[PDB]
Protein backbone atom coordinates (compact mmCIF):
# COMPACT_ATOMS: atom_id res chain seq x y z
CA UNK A 1 0.00 0.00 0.00
CA UNK A 2 3.13 2.19 0.04
CA UNK A 3 3.92 5.48 -1.70
CA UNK A 4 3.45 5.64 -5.48
CA UNK A 5 6.48 5.31 -7.77
CA UNK A 6 6.95 5.64 -11.56
CA UNK A 7 6.65 2.16 -13.12
CA UNK A 8 9.89 2.03 -15.11
CA UNK A 9 11.88 2.44 -11.87
CA UNK A 10 11.33 -1.26 -11.14
CA UNK A 11 12.67 -2.33 -14.52
CA UNK A 12 15.84 -0.37 -13.85
CA UNK A 13 16.23 -2.37 -10.64
CA UNK A 14 16.03 -5.51 -12.78
CA UNK A 15 19.04 -4.15 -14.68
CA UNK A 16 17.30 -2.72 -17.74
CA UNK A 17 18.66 0.48 -19.29
CA UNK A 18 16.21 3.00 -20.78
CA UNK A 19 17.01 1.71 -24.28
CA UNK A 20 16.06 -1.80 -23.13
CA UNK A 21 12.74 -0.67 -21.65
CA UNK A 22 11.87 1.17 -24.86
CA UNK A 23 12.94 -1.94 -26.75
CA UNK A 24 10.48 -3.92 -24.63
CA UNK A 25 7.30 -1.84 -24.61
CA UNK A 26 7.41 -0.13 -28.03
CA UNK A 27 7.69 -1.39 -31.61
CA UNK A 28 10.25 0.07 -34.01
CA UNK A 29 10.03 2.62 -36.81
CA UNK A 30 13.05 2.63 -39.11
CA UNK A 31 14.04 5.99 -40.59
CA UNK A 32 16.48 5.60 -43.48
CA UNK A 33 18.53 8.48 -44.78
CA UNK A 34 19.29 7.11 -48.22
CA UNK A 35 20.83 9.31 -50.87
CA UNK A 36 19.57 12.46 -49.16
CA UNK A 37 16.30 13.75 -47.65
CA UNK A 38 14.64 11.19 -45.35
CA UNK A 39 12.96 7.92 -46.35
CA UNK A 40 10.87 5.75 -43.98
CA UNK A 41 9.99 2.04 -43.76
CA UNK A 42 6.25 1.44 -43.83
CA UNK A 43 4.22 -1.42 -42.43
CA UNK A 44 0.86 -0.93 -44.22
CA UNK A 45 -1.15 -1.65 -41.04
CA UNK A 46 0.55 1.22 -39.18
CA UNK A 47 -1.61 3.69 -41.10
CA UNK A 48 -4.82 2.60 -39.35
CA UNK A 49 -6.39 5.16 -37.02
CA UNK A 50 -4.46 8.09 -38.48
CA UNK B 1 8.67 23.14 -12.69
CA UNK B 2 8.30 22.03 -9.12
CA UNK B 3 6.77 23.06 -5.92
CA UNK B 4 5.26 19.84 -4.51
CA UNK B 5 2.43 20.13 -1.95
CA UNK B 6 0.28 22.57 -4.00
CA UNK B 7 -0.76 19.92 -6.05
CA UNK B 8 -2.28 17.32 -3.73
CA UNK B 9 -3.98 20.33 -2.13
CA UNK B 10 -5.28 22.00 -5.32
CA UNK B 11 -6.42 18.60 -6.62
CA UNK B 12 -8.03 17.68 -3.31
CA UNK B 13 -10.06 20.89 -3.45
CA UNK B 14 -11.31 20.68 -7.05
CA UNK B 15 -12.37 17.04 -6.68
CA UNK B 16 -14.02 17.97 -3.39
CA UNK B 17 -12.98 14.57 -2.08
CA UNK B 18 -9.81 12.49 -1.78
CA UNK B 19 -9.47 8.89 -0.59
CA UNK B 20 -7.34 8.30 2.50
CA UNK B 21 -4.92 6.64 0.07
CA UNK B 22 -5.12 9.59 -2.35
CA UNK B 23 -3.28 11.97 0.00
CA UNK B 24 -0.67 9.45 1.22
CA UNK B 25 1.17 9.10 -2.09
CA UNK B 26 0.25 12.60 -3.31
CA UNK B 27 2.00 13.89 -0.18
CA UNK B 28 5.51 15.28 -0.87
CA UNK B 29 8.56 13.03 -0.45
CA UNK B 30 9.22 15.16 2.63
CA UNK B 31 6.56 14.14 5.17
CA UNK B 32 6.08 10.36 5.29
CA UNK B 33 5.04 10.09 8.95
CA UNK B 34 2.21 7.83 10.16
CA UNK B 35 0.85 10.15 12.85
CA UNK B 36 1.49 13.08 10.53
CA UNK B 37 -1.77 12.31 8.74
CA UNK B 38 -3.83 12.16 11.95
CA UNK B 39 -4.28 15.92 12.38
CA UNK B 40 -4.04 16.87 8.67
CA UNK B 41 -7.13 14.84 7.78
CA UNK B 42 -8.77 17.08 10.40
CA UNK B 43 -7.18 20.02 8.55
CA UNK B 44 -8.51 19.14 5.11
CA UNK B 45 -11.76 17.89 6.65
CA UNK B 46 -12.97 21.17 8.11
CA UNK B 47 -12.33 22.81 4.69
CA UNK B 48 -13.83 20.43 2.12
Amino acid sequence: RRRKLPATIILRALNYTTEQILDLFFEKVIFEIRDNKLQMELVPERLRGE
Amino acid sequence: PQSQLKLLVTRGKEQGYLTYAEVNDHLPEDIVDSDQIEDIIQMINDMG
